[PDB]
């Protein structure tokens, strides 16, 4: 046992990221234990899909990525395979083999502000559905109508739409944190377990 | 590429902004309710005036799209709604001086006081000393002296305000498509694009009329009755075949006969069904008033409350300078947020309260998952109806049995219910022909059919007719008698509690068919069941989006009112008030006059 898995990093880093923006790590080349993960604050979903979640350390990967972002309470069931719905083919899909776990915990003490946190967005239109493990940061203005737009108007809208949180928010409506693990094998040597 | 999407996601942008906009002048609202200053007081301003202003722009926006070219029957409602609601079409000058009128409609109405003769030190206000001056106080004299001086204090300031109001209604429900705003307030029962469950705005009249012809002989027997009992109590005054003085009805207007319960009580030697002192005994509290009346919900399978609700509600009065208004309100503030302001006393009285406002909260939480536009319900009588039954079922005594606030060797017998179902119907019966009465003089001059100059006149004729009441003192045209009510002056409309008073007992008795009880309907509990509750939950989650036919339809198998439930209730009342008025003449003469 000399070197661990950073996942003190992906978990526990004060801010996030916002969803249709998400953020991805690289995990590779060290000793990965999955016994820290419980030791956080009970989980609202731990779902795993490809291999049981108590067997994770008696097989091993190449790479493992790390997905983070924010989400409302009511989306969580949206990240899953085979799922329909605005923040699953607009932002974030997942392929219907997907081979991983899926980790949600509430986060209300810490995303939280009276005032209003409107520090998360999340695409509200477009054009097309998403491929999978793809991304869309350009902001143009979405045109819903036969005329074009040259700026914004009526029937041209701002693609992103604000988030909103308030303390006294609900369940439901208030963020949650979530987390998604990924594992996959090529042709090359694991060297990733322990 | 076609309206219905361009249409679409103009609704999609919309309904996310209007919440936040929505919750965040009812979270300005609220902290000015439970807690009075002058900061409050500015948040709340600023919170309305940008929600109006936003609602105006988008109605403005929400022109775009003719109806004609959208047939999917939920976006089209979204967008009558929107356009319904936030259009302007008087000009400025005509808007700022229906602002105007309204405001001081309301300020004369509020600071409205009375000064006692020849002591102008003390002057009476009307809600702490006029209302239980009375309820309470005996004297012929003095009831008259402040019926007659409130109404002329009030209405004599107010008449040509009432008239210009009514002339620049008329013309802005000219300006648009609606014949008058008497049309205007009956179209909010139209249903249109549906077959085999149209209504039109002129159906809704007749329909009234009808329930009313079903209604007249029980009414006018509980009158002769009352007027009898009247009698023992001033000898004098009261005719043996005359209409009853306007001024000892128990309450300013009479709109509820409840105060005349102690002079006119069946059998007075029979204990009535008290808990107060039971619930002192067993040391009660707001907390487990509450909690039990979410068990109650809960044994019907609905869902129970939520953390928030009992972390942010307050059920005390704070006290100290902390000031709030204790009139009990559910409040909806959005974004899953569900509150219950009400300063809570140890009494029966509040025990049923809970129950009334906890069944508002249900309805709230049960179609959260509509859009922002449809969370409402189907019709403005749904609502009070949902919220008066859950209130009716829980004032039996199985249930203080099962409770246990009552005594196991309790027994019910004749006089036990006759005394509860006088003490019923003086609240529920006697109230319908005074709003009837009201919604149709008002349609009247709405229409109008009744020249000013005879307005009094013909109100007080129908006073005469249909209510049966004589006014102790003539008014000339400079009175204005209608004005005084506190939803007249404040244009409100007065339908809904007609519609209310039939569809709970409709619903009532459908929930106890469904739940196999037997026996008289008016002892009936629907506790343990769950095909009632089931029922209901699938009523309550449609929301608006499907017309209120169809959801009555769903419920009872009905597509219309009926008034055959309530008389069902009220037989055992009424065979016995038939059998007491052998003796007793039944009608009354509008001839007969207190004043000569
Ligand atoms: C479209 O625009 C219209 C305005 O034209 C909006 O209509 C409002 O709708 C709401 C909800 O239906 C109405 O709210 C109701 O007001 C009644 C009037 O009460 C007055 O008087 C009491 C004191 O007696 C005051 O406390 C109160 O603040 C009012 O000044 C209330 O009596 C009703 O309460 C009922 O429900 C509660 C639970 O919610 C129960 O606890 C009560 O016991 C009671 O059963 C109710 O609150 C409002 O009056 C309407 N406005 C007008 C001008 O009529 C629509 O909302 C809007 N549509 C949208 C925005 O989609
Ligand atoms: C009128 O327009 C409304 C608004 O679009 C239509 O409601 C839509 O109905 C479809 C099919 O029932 C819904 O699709 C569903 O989406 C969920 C994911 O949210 C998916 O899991 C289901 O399998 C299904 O595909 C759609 O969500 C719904 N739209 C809304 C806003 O709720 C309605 O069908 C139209 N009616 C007519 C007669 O055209
Ligand atoms: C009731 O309202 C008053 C004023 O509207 C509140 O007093 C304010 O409290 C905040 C935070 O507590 C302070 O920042 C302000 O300076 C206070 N204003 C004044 C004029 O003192 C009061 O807190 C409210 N009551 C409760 C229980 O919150
Ligand atoms: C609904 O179910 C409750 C739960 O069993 C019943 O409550 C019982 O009531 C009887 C009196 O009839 C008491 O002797 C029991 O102790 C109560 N049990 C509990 C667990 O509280 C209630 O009676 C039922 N409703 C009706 C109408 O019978
Ligand atoms: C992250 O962890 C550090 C130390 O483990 C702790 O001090 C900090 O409060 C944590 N922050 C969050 C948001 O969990
Ligand atoms: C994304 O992850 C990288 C790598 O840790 C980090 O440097 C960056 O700050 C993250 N960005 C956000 C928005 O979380
Ligand atoms: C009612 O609330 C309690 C919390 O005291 C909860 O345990 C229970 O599940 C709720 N009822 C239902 C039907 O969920
Ligand atoms: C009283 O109850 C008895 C029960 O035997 C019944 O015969 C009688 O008609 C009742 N009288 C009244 C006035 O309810």
């Amino acid at each position: 046992v000399t070197n661990l898995c950073p996942f003190h990093e992906v978990f526990n880093a004060t801010r996030f990221a916002s969803v249709y923006a998400w953020n991805r790590t690289r995990i590779s080349n060290c000793v990965a234990d999955y016994s820290v993960l419980y030791n956080f604050a009970p989980f609202f979903a731990f779902k795993c899909y490809g291999v049981s979640p108590t067997k994770l350390n008696d097989l091993c990967f190449t790479n493992v990525y790390a997905d983070s972002f924010v989400i409302k309470g009511n989306e969580v069931s949206q990240i899953a395979p085979g799922q329909t719905g605005n923040i699953a083919d607009y932002n974030y899909k997942l392929p219907d083999d997907f081979t991983g776990c899926v980790i949600a915990w509430n986060s209300n003490k810490l995303d939280s502000k009276h005032s209003g946190n409107y520090d998360y967005w999340y695409r509200l239109f477009r054009k097309s559905k998403l491929k999978p493990f793809e991304r869309d940061i350009s902001t143009e203005i979405y045109q819903a109508g036969n005329k074009p737009c040259k700026g914004k108007g009526p029937n041209c809208y701002f693609p992103l739409q604000s988030y909103g949180f308030r303390p006294t928010y609900g369940v439901g409506h208030q963020p949650y944190r979530v987390v998604v693990l990924s594992f996959e094998l090529l042709h090359a040597p694991a060297t990733v377990c322990g | 590429s076609t309206i219905e999407e361009q249409a679409k996601t103009f609704l999609d942008k919309f309904n996310h902004e209007a919440e936040d906009l929505f919750y965040q002048s009812s979270l300005a609202s609220w902290n000015y309710n439970t807690n009075i200053t002058e900061e409050n007081v500015q948040n709340m301003n600023n919170a309305g005036d940008k929600w109006s202003a936003f609602l105006k722009e988008q109605s403005t926006l929400a022109q775009m799209y003719p109806l004609q070219e959208i047939q999917n029957l939920t976006v089209k409602l979204q967008l009558q709604a929107l356009q319904q609601n936030g259009s302007s079409v008087l000009s400025e000058d005509k808007s700022k001086r229906l602002n105007t009128i309204l405001n001081t409609m309301s300020t004369i109405y509020s600071t409205g006081k009375v000064c006692n003769p020849d002591n102008p030190q003390e002057c009476l206000l009307l809600e702490p000393g006029l209302n239980e001056i009375m309820a309470n106080s005996l004297d012929y004299n003095e009831r008259l002296w402040a019926w007659e001086s409130w109404r002329s204090e009030v209405g004599k300031q107010l008449r040509p305000l009432y008239e210009e109001y009514v002339v620049l209604k008329n013309e802005m429900a000219r300006a648009n498509h609606y014949e008058d705003y008497g049309d205007y307030w009956r179209g909010d029962y139209e249903v249109n694009g549906v077959d085999g469950y149209d209504y039109s705005r002129g159906q809704l009249i007749e329909d009234v009329e009808h329930t009313f012809e079903e209604i007249k002989p029980l009414y006018e027997h509980l009158h002769a009755y009352v007027r009898a009992k009247l009698m023992n109590a001033y000898p004098s005054y009261i005719s043996p075949i005359g209409c009853l003085p306007a001024h000892l009805l128990g309450d300013m207007w009479g709109r509820f006969w409840t105060n005349l319960y102690s002079l006119t009580v069946p059998f007075g030697q029979k204990p009535n069904i008290d808990v107060t002192d039971a619930m002192v005994d067993q040391a009660w509290d707001a907390q487990r008033i509450f909690k039990e009346a979410e068990k109650f919900f809960v044994s019907v399978g609905l869902p129970n409350m939520t953390q928030g609700f009992w972390e942010n509600s307050m059920l005390t009065d704070p006290g100290n300078v902390q000031k709030a208004v204790c009139h009990p309100t559910a409040w909806d503030l959005g974004k899953g947020d569900f509150r219950i302001l009400m300063c809570t006393k140890v009494t029966m009285d509040d025990f049923l309260t809970a129950h009334h406002e906890m069944g508002h909260i249900q309805y709230d939480m049960a179609y959260a998952a509509q859009p922002f536009l449809l969370r409402n319900g189907a019709n403005e009588g749904f609502h009070e109806a949902v919220g008066e039954i859950m209130s009716l079922s829980a004032a039996t005594p199985k249930h203080l049995k099962s409770i246990g606030l009552l005594s196991p060797d309790f027994q019910e017998d004749n006089e036990t219910e006759i005394n509860f179902l006088l003490k019923q119907a003086l609240t529920i019966v006697g109230t319908l022909p005074f709003t009837y009465m009201l919604e149709k003089w008002r349609w009247m001059v709405f229409k109008g059919e009744i020249p000013k100059d005879q307005w009094m006149k013909k109100w007080w004729e129908m006073k005469r007719e249909i209510v049966g009441v004589v006014e102790p003192v003539p008014h000339d045209e400079t009175y204005c008698d209608p004005a005084s009510l506190f939803h007249v002056s404040n244009d409100y409309s007065f339908i809904r509690y007609y519609t209310r008073t039939l569809y709970q007992f409709q619903f009532q008795e459908a929930l106890c068919q469904a739940a196999k009880h037997e026996g008289p309907l008016h002892k009936c509990d629907i506790s343990n069941s769950t095909e009632a509750g089931q029922k209901l939950f699938n009523m309550l989650r449609l929301g608006k989006s499907e017309p209120w036919t169809l959801a009555l339809e769903n419920v009872v198998g009905a597509k219309n009112m009926n008034v055959r439930p309530l008389l069902n209730y009220f037989e055992p009342l009424f065979t016995w008030l038939k059998d007491q008025n052998k003796n007793s003449f039944v009608g009354w003469s509008t001839d007969w006059s207190p004043y000569a």
